[PDB]
RNA sequence: GUCGAUCCUAAGGGUCGGGGGAACCCCGACAGAUAGCGCGUCGCGCGUACUCCGAAAGGGAAUCGGGUUAAAAUUCCU
RNA sequence: UUUAACAGCCUGCCCACCCUGGAAUCGGCUCAGCCGGAGGUAGGGUCCAGCGGCUGGAAGAGCACCGCACGUGGUGUCCGGUGCGCUCCCGGCGGCCCUUGAAAAUCCGGAGGACCGAAUGCCGUCCACGCCCGGUCGUACUCAUAACCGCAUCAG
RNA sequence: UCUAGUCCGACUUUGUGAAAUGACGUUAUUUUACUUAUUCCGUGAAUCGGAAGCGGGUUUUUGGACCCAAGGCUCGCUUCGCGGGCCGA
């Protein structure tokens, strides 16, 4: 018997895809990775006293990556722990990052290893 | 401002059936409408007992 | 010639009907079967105006026939309703002013608002303020019902079309003056794109039958014929006679 | 227990909610069902011509069970039987043969069989679909004098032959074990449709108003009825 | 994370199905097996045909002083 | 001649609400209204607003002034009055309409009580404290008698 | 000199009957009956039709509340606890 005056679909079984063949035959190869994201270092004289004022080291990074990724991609690259990061794209199309290191690194150390200072 | 997470329990309710919802007054007319309305079913019902049997 | 203002209507555009603010269709309940066989009672919970129509509106709240929850409504209000009164609708309902009844359980003579055309329909007759119709007989072998009308013209209506008690709340509105463009001007602002109007004898031929000449005048008969295609049917349209209604035609 | 009472409920218009109740017959189906059952009472309100009336008086439930029993002892060979016997005749031939009697099927081999006069029972599926295939069939059959039976199901007819759906089967010849039965089954067959054959055709079909509809016309009546007598 | 966009809906816009149309296109939830949601752990219950677009002046989670540049900050520093 | 968000405590506007009590010789009351046996006046309470008060924040800051050196120290930042004043916000009342002056997201509360623990150790917990996390895009500058449009560094 | 629209008739959609009248078993006209074509109205398609029981000759002083069944009967049961069946309706 029904209950309900309104016809209502019932519920049927759906399957997940299990396709004879891949449409692609191999995953892509990672675009973004460490040396993808970090570009080079900003080597301008306000970028400078940010690495001391601040403890801050100022990237040049790719347009596509995020803090997230720019996060991992110093710790891969350097070795060193980020308090925070800020970014912005410049008026040339390109994005900087702000990295401030955690008080544990210090950024003219880091920065002499880099070789910019 | 009145989430549980920014207001204290106590400041968002009142201790009263319906409390927060309806007025003191408004509660009380309610409960004396529900206990009257209920009392005189119970004399339209047994009034009409005593007429049924009369046959 | 261009399109007259009279053809522009049809397309919609800006003349439109303005009802943002309005609140909704006023409406009798959907006939079912307690309002076929028995009755159901209603309250009303408060009066409200609609921007737009000149009769108050009522919201009456119903306890659904077979649903845990209530049943909203909005009825074209009768002169008399108050808050807090409680509205019977149904065949068996008592004949008092706000309640629902069918046409077949109305007696002869009783004045009636809101009165459905169609069994079911919600209500199409005499819905506007100070208006009502009356009951002038009953055909049981047919099943049908005669109401007279506001027009005062006489109409066959099943027996089983509903109409509520009483006549429709806030008579007597047009007898006040307007007195000023202004008072007109919110009337209309509300309602639709139709104020101020321009005659047609002010403008120029090409947009008017009327239009043009060196005197302001119709130069035609202003009687049009029933047949006459968009853009020539101005002006008094099949007009059976014209000039003051005196005597029995004023009837 | 005297904790335990009843509570009964009052029903009726404004009273307790009614409790869940059978909605069937006012459900909103799709439009799938709706046009479906629309299709049946259509046929039916309208007059059916009688060469479209005769495939209602199908054959009798008591009678088909026989000849559907029958039908069971002449099923042709399966798919895996088929392979099973052209092995060992593979093999037969390899080193160094009775015609099987079996139900013919298929509408344009039996129809060849009707017109070579060499079939001795023709079953036609009731529910044809479209039902021109063997509206004719019934006619052809009584111009050969060749026995004919209108059976409930076309589908029932494709289970014997292992197919979905048969619209009418044949037999030309049965095994001479059991050609006393089968003779007895022509009579009775033969009695109800090609006896009947001239006289169902000039009986008109359909014309069946609704449940309603005639509750409605027999009340009419009883007052003229009721009227008659006084 | 704290200023905005982003989210919400307004007049309205764009659409499924259906109905039109030689077609470009027209109508726009109106001819229809909606979207799914909830609770247990895949089952039960519910279920009225749009999970769409439409506001840097409508609605709306949360940042404040003090300091700092040649040029930035309720965003940098404390 | 200064005092932020935020936190706690206090205060309790104009209203609303509660208890006692029972009013004509009617009284209370606003600039205007208006309110009272459907319970006034009066007496005592509850609640609500705050861009109100105090403390924390916080003087360690800022500002002013006087020094010492050419970073560093000291002193002060105090006590009142006034209003048909101006700008903004709020409260409450009244006038006006044949005009009655959006929606939704979201959030809070309530009615109901299926189901659920313990014989006292489990269950429940919107409480306090502690721990972790925080995407993307915009952000310079002009906003105009020279950065917008008018062919321009145009009296528009 | 034409044209959208509009009015009007025929055929088509378009079937089932009856009566009156008329013409030559067919057949026109008129009125009327049927419901499944077609058209329209209503709803979140929620008590339609018929026949029984019951009553006689289910809800109206009130601005409340109202859902997921109490109860009875009856099988299985890994039993005084679960799962089904029929009433309640
Ligand atoms: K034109
Ligand atoms: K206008
Ligand atoms: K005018
Ligand atoms: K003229
Ligand atoms: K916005
Ligand atoms: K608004
Ligand atoms: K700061
Ligand atoms: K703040
Ligand atoms: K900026
Ligand atoms: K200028
Ligand atoms: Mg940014
Ligand atoms: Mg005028
Ligand atoms: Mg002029
Ligand atoms: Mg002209
Ligand atoms: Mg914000
Ligand atoms: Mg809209
Ligand atoms: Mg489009
Ligand atoms: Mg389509
Ligand atoms: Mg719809
Ligand atoms: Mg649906
Ligand atoms: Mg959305
Ligand atoms: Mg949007
Ligand atoms: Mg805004
Ligand atoms: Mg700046
Ligand atoms: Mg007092
Ligand atoms: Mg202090
Ligand atoms: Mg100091
Ligand atoms: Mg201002
Ligand atoms: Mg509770
Ligand atoms: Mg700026
Ligand atoms: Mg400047
Ligand atoms: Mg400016
Ligand atoms: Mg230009
Ligand atoms: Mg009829
Ligand atoms: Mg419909």
């Amino acid at each position: 018997i029904r209950t309900k005056v309104t016809f209502h679909r019932p519920k049927t079984l759906k399957k997940d895809r299990s396709p004879k063949y891949p449409r692609v035959s191999a995953p892509g190869r990672n675009r973004l990775d460490q040396y993808a994201i970090l570009k080079y270092p900003l080597t301008t004289e306000s970028a400078m006293k940010k690495i001391e004022d601040n403890n801050t080291l100022v990237f040049i990074v790719d347009i596509k990556a995020d803090k997230k990724k720019i996060k991992d991609a110093v710790k891969k690259m350097y070795d060193i722990q980020i308090k925070k990061v800020n970014t912005l794209i410049r008026p040339d199309g390109t994005k900087k990052a702000y990295v401030r290191l955690t008080p544990d690194y210090d950024a003219l150390d880091v920065a002499n290893k880099i070789g910019i200072i | 401002e009145y989430k549980r997470s920014r207001l204290s329990r106590n400041r968002r309710t009142v201790n009263r059936a319906y409390g927060g919802v309806l007025s003191g007054s408004a509660v009380r007319e309610r409960i004396i409408r529900a206990f009257l309305v209920e009392e005189q079913k119970i004399v339209k019902k047994v009034l009409k007992i005593q007429k049924a049997k009369e046959k | 010639g261009r399109v007259i203002r009279a053809q522009r209507k049809g397309a919609g555009s800006v003349f439109k009907s303005h009802t943002h603010h309005r609140k909704g269709p006023a409406r009798f309940r959907t006939l079912d079967f307690g309002e076929r066989n028995g009755y159901l009672k209603g309250v009303i919970t408060e009066v409200i105006h609609d921007p737009g129509r000149g009769a108050p509106l009522a919201r009456v709240t119903f306890r659904h026939p077979f649903r845990y929850k209530h049943q909203k409504e909005l009825f074209v209000a009768a002169e008399g309703m108050y808050t807090g009164q409680f509205v019977y609708c149904g065949k068996k309902a008592t004949l008092m002013v706000g309640n629902v009844l069918p046409l077949r359980s109305i007696p002869e003579g009783a004045v009636v608002c809101n009165v459905e055309h169609k069994v079911g329909d919600r209500g199409v007759f005499a819905r506007c303020s100070g208006d009502y119709a009356i009951v002038i007989s009953h055909n049981p072998d047919n099943g049908t019902t005669r109401v007279k009308l506001p027009s005062g013209a006489k109409k066959i209506v099943p027996s089983g079309c509903r109409a509520m008690i009483g006549q429709v709340a806030g008579g007597g509105r047009t007898e006040k003056p307007m007195l000023k463009a202004g008072n007109a001007y919110h009337k209309y602002r509300v309602k639709r794109n139709c104020w101020p109007k321009v005659r047609g004898v002010a403008m120029n031929p090409v947009e008017h039958p009327h239009g043009g000449g060196n005197h302001q005048h119709i130069g035609h008969a202003s009687t049009v014929r029933r047949d006459a295609p968009p853009g020539q049917k101005v002006g008094l349209i099949a007009a059976r006679r014209t000039g003051r209604l005196r005597g029995q035609a004023r009837a | 227990n005297p904790l335990f009472e009843k509570r009964p409920k009052q029903f009726g218009i404004g009273g307790a909610l009614p409790p869940k109740k059978d909605v069937t017959r006012n459900v909103r189906w799709p439009r799938n069902v709706t046009l479906q059952r629309k299709k049946r009472i259509l046929k039916m309100r309208l007059k059916v011509p009688p060469a479209l009336n005769q495939f209602t008086k199908t054959l009798d439930k008591n009678l088909a069970t026989t000849l559907f029993k029958m039908l069971l002892k002449y099923r042709p060979e399966d798919k895996a039987a088929k392979k099973e016997r052209l092995v060992k005749r593979a093999q037969a031939e390899a080193e160094g043969t009775k015609k099987p009697i079996i139900v013919k099927y298929g509408l344009k081999h039996i129809t060849y069989l009707i017109e070579q006069n060499k079939a001795q029972l023709v079953v036609i599926a009731h529910d044809v679909d479209p039902i021109e295939l063997v509206v004719w069939l019934p006619a052809l059959c009584r111009k050969m004098e060749i026995p004919y039976c209108i059976v409930k199901g076309k589908a029932r007819l494709g289970s014997i032959v292992h197919k979905k759906t048969a619209s009418a089967l044949c037999l030309t010849t049965v095994k001479n074990e059991d050609k006393m039965e089968f003779s007895r089954v022509l009579e009775a067959i033969k009695a109800n449709f090609n006896d009947k054959y001239e006289e169902n055709r000039k009986k008109w079909g359909g014309g069946i108003m609704g449940s309603k509809s005639q509750a409605r016309t027999k009340a009419k009546e009883r007052v003229l009825a009721k009227e008659a007598a006084q």
